[PDB]
């Protein structure tokens, strides 16, 4: 049934190709698109940084992989 | 009986003085109503449907491209220009090339180039959507009484009527032969939510596909692919089926993205699907809470005589119906109508009659009855009928079928569920209290959490949870009761 | 009704006893009177002008030059004169040039040199004032009685009067038809503060733009251009479209600043438009505190029969009227006149009318009525015409209706409503304390305050909040109370 | 010359204006415009916040002004 | 002399051995070029222009609309759209109005809505941008000789030769009559930055207005108006002069923001003009820097004998040259061609001659000579022309004129003289240090704070000091340096 | 809509430009405009100097600051 995204070769290229920039930068907007539509769980994230952990290398750490998490 | 052909089956009690029941009639579902005094009625929701119903935004599924024209300038030129950069269903891109010596150009850099095509739409390849309006639904709702004969599905039973219910419907009272009348008073408005309900419809003449689905609205208008609506000659967005290669600095290749009836149909994994049928455009999920009136009914033979005990004899033996109860047919031979002497004992020598009917007063007709159906305590039972004996060991357990309500409960509070408490009848401290307790909660965690997927609910929950271990505070050491509900309550 | 129309709308109620009601008639607003007893009015403001006002300072826009004279003298043979610098409309500027033997003079150093232009105006680019009267000011208050017919905004409504109040009019009593008499008391003077509101007008025969405009009077009389009155041959301050470059030692050139229309339309950013119709200066943004009384007025029909419960169809459906409100319109084939049998039970089987309605006592007449206004409870709800049964959901919720009018009654309290608590009707401890505890509050930061402008009311608040963070007396650090003001009273 | 704004002002309004959110989103894309063309001095302004002031209240008051105080 | 039409004036000496000279000819500046044993020499930068240049983005100042097209819906009747939504030069804008009954709709709610006009532009307000192609760009550098006549500014001298310089010259040999020939080497790359200079063009038929001007390429890419080039049928970006107000449900109403030449022509507070002459379009500010051969010079007249030392008379007495020097015209009666006994002593009786003269070897020829320009000691100062003296007060100072140079030298340094230390020749570690010591501290202070503005500067500047006033670090106290540029360097 | 001005650029110039002054004093007529119609505010932020910071480096910071603010 599924096919997987041959953004895992990625073996050559000086000629032309599909999709340069959209290869990346799907993974962009997916991201933006969690943003604009759980503004109420994107300040929600928020209480993670200044209130639990309070250990600023790895706050950081739960925030940009909680939001990579969810497809 | 209607309620024996299929899986899902639940039976409703009533005592002398019971004769206003709340029903949650769920579609390809089966409620048999039982009271004391009544005869039993088998109620279900049939149909849901619209005649033609208002329809939203199309798409295209696979783009149809025509007419590919280029223009270039050299690098300090006047940009390049084209008739078609304005033209309805065109779409176009502007571009910085690299013009040289070869392509004839006094100076070297970027030159402007662009690219236009006239984006179609293929016949037969638009997911069009369709709404329902609440003023023009038709809600179907049949009721059959236990005549004591047998219908199987190919058949069509006699006493089956139908009631439809609109917006403009109260109550219909139902001519159900000799058994009186019934009252169904149907709360269209609050059935399925119409507002988030899109009828998705591809080309319905393919074989091999089912003729429509049933998505949700925010899904539905959240899409990324070319739109339009009824009588609209040109397309919207038509570029996200069109990509362009970078130009070898005279010509920039235009590519289509061919089809796009595969991506849509992986996205619809766990969508309950919907049929159509010539105009009606129906439902296969779906649920209404119609109240039943049993005030006007009657059984029908009590001034009938006893049958013959010796003249019994069988077109169908007994056996298992799959809801822990029991299922038969007789055939007698003697005087009709008579009244059947139904009856069984479990082990005792007791003469205690343990067979709680479920179609009652089964009575032999002139030209019909003997489909009789009971449900026996567990264990070893003997079932009469007249002088005529079987053995049955009855395979439930005493807890066992308490627990099997339960299991029924559980997946009874799906989605439907978090809308019916009301499948009782006014539990006030029982069931009035469940629909205080769950819309406060349910509605908070639809408003959030709604339309996130199993995943994220199963990880996020788990997330919350974590914070319950390293936690600073006592007080705000209760986020662990998150973990209480999200990986339990929207995990089903 | 005229209230059904538009968006805003507020409903007054009104008991037995209750029958002088002050209202508060803003334009661009429809106020819904109800009573017990009486029939239910739509009153509303309708125009404010007033035929040729008086008009204050002209200005000019764009600059007219002509007849450039310039004159030079050598560095130590008396400095340059022209006739020119005398006369009215001229700007002129002297300055000292450099001049050499190449300009024919005996010494070096810096020469005299002046130059003059006939400063005129051009057609049509006056930015022309104008001001209110306040005895010539007409007001328009029109009020349209409830009378079960609909009436669009293409047609023209019967029964809707039309009563103008001046500066010389007490109160006025309109016949409305059968429904008896009503009386209007318009506090004229307590208006629109007339005092601070200038009338801009540009050329009005320009298509597309707005014909007028209105301006506060501070903001109007301190513009930095040309100016004038009527009849004034020449203009003052003409120098401020001119500007002259540094000369050439013979010619120094004078360089106009083109139009000015353009900053000046930026410059009205958030400023309410007024429209000009013939000789009459409407506007578009105003309000007025009528007061009206009610007991000359009485149902009408009291002494008809019921109709026919049977014979009701619809001319239009039962829809939602975006004010927590349901409006249909039926229609009757029997006999006329008669009272419609209107109710709506909720959900008891309760046989209890809970239809709050907005049409009091609804009869079809000889060539009219049907149309119904109903508020119901939310919930689900059975609205009955008669034997003419509909399901309906009121979507909104207990507390929803209450938090709706205080999302209301904070956007009432706008400027208007700083003027504004008088939309109920003596209150005494409740209402009229709060006259007092705003005026000298909205007052004083009026005075203070009063044209500077929200980013500034952003930032001078934020900074008195600052110096609350450091400040040395406690009982000092009660300069916080004003960030609790500046930072929410006016920032709405 | 300078004909100043009527932003001052602002008397009532429940009929039409010109322009209600470009009042003030005008002076929102002068501020916006000033970063995007000054991306050097962007973050030069960073070098105030972590290492001269250290005064978390007070280093957004130096912040927001010295962006609005640019025209 | 040219040179002593104009205010600003260099001399630039050489000795014996001085035959290559490096100039900066500055735009509306002449050098007197003086060097022992040549004839001095006038040089200057005439003009700076192309004929007919590429023309890049126009504008639109004034929208001129027509043909308003207005189309709604109701709220579920599929969402408006025109023909007009596509076609070129059209402005339109989707919105959602409030759609009743009186607009005839059977639902509430939000409506679509969309208007669309055709945004033309005026005839004569469109600003025409223009760049500069550096291969075809002609700079104009004029020499005229010391001849000891005089010619004013409406009248032309004979022996004033003219140069032009493409990028297609290397050097020019101009025939200087009889002193001799003189060689230009123009750096044509190295003149005024061509990639960031835009000649913007209004209607330059309008009489009180500037020809053209000369903006920075950044500040007229971005500008945010409608704009096109040249051949363009249709604009880009109309809806910046298009406002669009909130509609009333069926029409929507479209305003024009009017003329925008008073907003232009505010936004260039500070910016160098430029004329158009014909199909020329020339600068009034700029700078070449040209290098100039001595080696093919020779004084004219030194085989001649001295005049007669008692015919000498005046046509103009001797009067002050505002660059601290001495100008004068005699005239000889006697036989001619012969040299003039020129000399002026300061105070002894001492027959020391400190007239450092300007015009070297001055000759009255057989059709004209006379004119005499002398530099003098301050003081009193006796000057003979053969049997002729006159008695003259310099009115200068010993550091007087040292401190003139220096005021000059410093607004030499402006941006010209950022780029100009090369005024000099072969400084070597005095002057080819200097470009060392600048481009790598202006240029880096150009890529930063390059388009802030003089107040920023002031600001920003002082903003960095008051941070060196609360600095930890010592080492990091160096900062305050900053202070000694940001509030000096770039705010003159 | 908003067209910048060209304060920012300043190339050059020995020829004539517009207004080498008004460049400088528009914005120096703004801030006498805000004088001149807010007197019971120019005195308000008196209240600043002698009362409230009494730390005189940066009273006029204050001052200067807040006048230039308001446009
Ligand atoms: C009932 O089903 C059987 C299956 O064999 C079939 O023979 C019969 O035709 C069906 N009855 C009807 C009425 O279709
Ligand atoms: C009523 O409105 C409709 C809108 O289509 C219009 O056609 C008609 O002319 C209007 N009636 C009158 C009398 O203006
Ligand atoms: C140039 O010479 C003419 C000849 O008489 C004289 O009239 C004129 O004044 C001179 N031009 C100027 C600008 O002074």
């Amino acid at each position: 049934v599924l096919i997987p995204s041959h953004a895992q070769g990625e073996l050559t290229g000086r000629g032309h190709k599909w999709l340069e920039g959209d290869s990346l930068r799907t993974h962009l907007t997916r991201v933006e698109g969690w943003v604009w539509k759980n503004r109420l769980l994107a300040l929600a994230m928020v209480t993670v940084v200044w209130l639990t952990l309070e250990s600023v290398v790895t706050r950081v750490a739960v925030l940009v992989v909680l939001l990579c998490l969810a497809p | 009986s209607r309620c024996t052909h299929l899986e899902n089956r639940d039976f409703v009690t009533g005592t002398q003085g019971t004769t206003r029941v709340t029903l949650v009639l769920e579609l390809g579902g089966c409620v048999t109503i039982t009271a004391e005094g009544k005869p039993s009625m088998d109620v279900w929701l049939d149909a849901i449907y619209q005649e033609n119903p208002a329809q939203t935004r199309e798409y295209c599924l696979h783009a149809k491209l025509s007419d590919t024209k280029v223009a270039a300038r050299c690098p300090t030129m006047g940009p390049a220009t084209l008739a078609e950069e304005h033209q309805g269903g065109t779409v176009c891109k502007r571009d910085q090339s690299d013009r040289g010596w070869g392509n004839h150009c006094g100076l070297f850099g970027k030159g402007s180039i662009v690219a236009c095509v006239k984006a179609a739409c293929e016949a037969k390849k638009k997911a069009t959507g369709h709404v329902y309006d609440a003023n023009k639904i038709v809600y179907t709702v049949k009721v059959e009484p236990h005549t004591g004969d047998y219908v199987a599905a190919n058949e069509t039973h006699s006493g089956r009527k139908t009631a439809s219910f609109t917006v403009s419907s109260e109550k219909t009272i139902l001519t159900m032969g000799e058994y009186g009348d019934v009252s169904l008073l149907c709360r269209v408005a609050s059935g399925v939510d119409l507002a988030q309900t899109v009828i998705l419809e591809l080309d319905k003449t393919v074989e091999h596909l089912p003729t429509a689905w049933q998505v949700h609205r925010d899904w539905f208008n959240d899409l990324a692919l070319p739109w339009k609506h009824e009588g609209a000659r040109n397309w919207n967005n038509a570029e996200r089926l069109v990509e362009f290669g970078a130009p070898h600095a005279v010509k920039m290749d235009v590519y289509n993205l061919g089809d796009q009836t595969g991506v849509l149909l992986k996205a619809l994994a766990g969508v309950p699907v919907a049929h159509i049928e010539g105009t009606k455009y129906h439902l296969k999920s779906g649920h209404v809470t119609c109240e039943v009136g049993l005030e006007k009914l009657k059984m029908k033979g009590l001034t009938y005589t006893m049958c013959d005990k010796t003249k019994f004899t069988w077109k169908r033996a007994p056996t298992d119906s799959g809801h822990d109860t029991v299922v038969m047919e007789v055939t007698f031979s003697g005087t009709k109508p008579c009244r059947i002497p139904v009856r069984a004992v479990a082990h005792g020598s007791p003469d205690v009659n343990v067979a709680m009917l479920i179609t009652p007063n089964p009575t032999i007709e002139n030209n019909g009855g003997g489909f009789i159906e009971m449900q026996l305590p567990p264990g070893d039972n003997i079932i009469y009928v007249g002088e005529l004996s079987y053995q049955w060991f009855q395979k439930g357990s005493s807890i066992g079928r308490v627990f099997q309500k339960t299991k029924k409960g559980i997946e009874r509070l799906t989605v439907i569920g978090e809308h019916a408490w009301d499948f009782g009848s006014a539990g006030g401290f029982l069931s009035s209290i469940g629909k205080a307790l769950h819309t406060v909660l349910g509605g908070a965690f639809n408003s959030i959490f709604g339309g996130v997927g199993f995943l994220p609910k199963l990880l996020l929950g788990v997330a919350l949870a974590w914070l319950g271990l390293n936690m600073r505070n006592p007080t705000m050491s209760m986020s662990f009761l998150l973990a209480g509900v999200l990986v339990l309550a929207m995990t089903l």
